[PDB]
């Protein structure tokens, strides 16, 4: 790859600079190069990978939603559809890149619970992003692949992590969004979000000194979705 | 309104 | 080019969609393809070209300033300099693209005063952006090329446009920034900004129904720079 | 503080 000649530590360092400069495509490129060195990623490095690609794909999803809304409202020339398809193809390409890195390099049987849950959560998310723009026999394959990855992550997180762990919380938040927005299962979504919030609250003393601000943020977002969904 | 998913942080 | 097979009107239409989707690199690509059709650009289309490229180069300038500040503060590994040089090269490439389009296609002797002043203002701006990151024998060539383009624009605008015309105002605003930030001529900058504001105010009745909000915005920015500079 | 140049509009 384009990053193959750079030392791993330099790639990490440049990803941090790219984050500071809000150059998220660069920072995704640096982190992909780091992943391709074939060594595990620490928690801090998983965060860099996550932030970079989420920023990239987030901007594409936002663009796709604008174009799709313009498109549907003109279904009430080919240019809107062509440009929406262009952005769509690029978004799919980024999700394919992430899902390929997860399968080729990051997801494995070894490693701590955080890493295993985090990468499986990632896999569920990027299948969910593919599902947001999918239609045909592609779309069934995609939705099940998302649910499957989320379910593996949930099983591990319930067995290995406290119910306030921010990866476990963020996973459950994102699975409940899958249920509501992707799987047309509002009751599964309210159920999962309610269980997750209540169980975190029931074992609030398990909050960690180094991540409680993240935990309490996700529980507030669970509550916001519950409010929106009821 | 759209459901909220896990945000970017740190 | 990549846009050579698309109809001019479709390129304009897609630039407008890209603006709506905040896809400014796409919208710059569409507008460049439109320019390459070899027909004049209307006022509305000049605005599309301007908005697209300013957004692109603005993000690169912001990134370069972050990296340059990190670099200078570590002058008190090679990675910061290498990445700043990478962003620098990309910024220069975009300015070269704009300056090439101006020279190859847009700047000419014919056309109305607005178009001629606007493109020469553009040329001054993108030389100024090159000057922000230049150093050597490149840097003298660049600074004079900027001043030269701004001066041509000023001469035309003072002869052909009312003193409230927003292109004339924006040109004078940007020339005064050149004086202050690039040419180390604070007195020329305060002088130009003061003359420009006072002359617009003296002939305030020349405000146009279709652009007075733009005019009065630039005069406020002239006043802000005057306040900052005194 | 940095000088302000012409902004993006419309
Ligand atoms: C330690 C580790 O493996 N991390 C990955 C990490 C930190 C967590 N996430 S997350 O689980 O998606 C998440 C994101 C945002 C919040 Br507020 C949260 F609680 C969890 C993303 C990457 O950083
Ligand atoms: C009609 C025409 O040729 N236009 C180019 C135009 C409209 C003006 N500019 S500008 O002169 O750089 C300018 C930008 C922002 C404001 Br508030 C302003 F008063 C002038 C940029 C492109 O649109
Ligand atoms: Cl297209
Ligand atoms: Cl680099
Ligand atoms: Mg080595
Ligand atoms: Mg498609
Ligand atoms: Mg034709
Ligand atoms: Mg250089």
């Amino acid at each position: 790859g384009a990053m193959g000649s750079m030392e791993r530590a330099s790639l990490i360092q440049k990803a941090k600079l790219a984050e500071q400069a809000e150059r998220y495509e660069d920072m995704a490129a640096f982190m992909k190069g780091a992943v391709e060195k074939g060594e595990e990623l620490s928690c801090e490095e998983r965060n860099l990978l996550s932030v970079a690609y989420k920023n990239v794909v987030g901007g594409q999803r936002a663009a796709w939603r604008v174009l799709s809304s313009i498109e549907q409202k003109s279904n009430e020339g080919p240019e809107v559809r062509e440009y929406r398809e262009k952005v769509e193809t690029e978004l799919q390409g980024v999700c394919d890149t992430v899902l390929g890195l997860l399968d080729s390099h990051l997801i494995k049987e070894a490693g701590d619970a955080e890493s295993r849950v985090f990468y499986l959560k990632m896999k569920g998310d990027y299948y969910r992003y593919l599902a947001e723009v999918a239609t045909g026999d592609d779309k069934k394959r995609i939705i099940d692949s998302a649910r499957s990855a989320y379910q593996e992550a949930m099983d591990i997180s319930k067995k290995e992590m406290p119910p306030t762990n921010p990866i476990r919380l963020g996973l459950a938040l994102n699975f409940s969004v899958f249920h509501y927005e992707i799987a047309n299962s509002p009751e599964e979504a309210i159920s999962l979000a309610k269980t997750t919030f209540d169980e975190a609250m029931a074992d609030l003393h398990t909050l960690s000194e180094d991540s409680y601000k993240d935990s309490t943020l996700i529980m507030q977002l669970l509550r916001d979705n519950l409010t929106l969904w009821t | 309104q759209r459901s909220t998913s896990t945000p970017n942080v740190h």
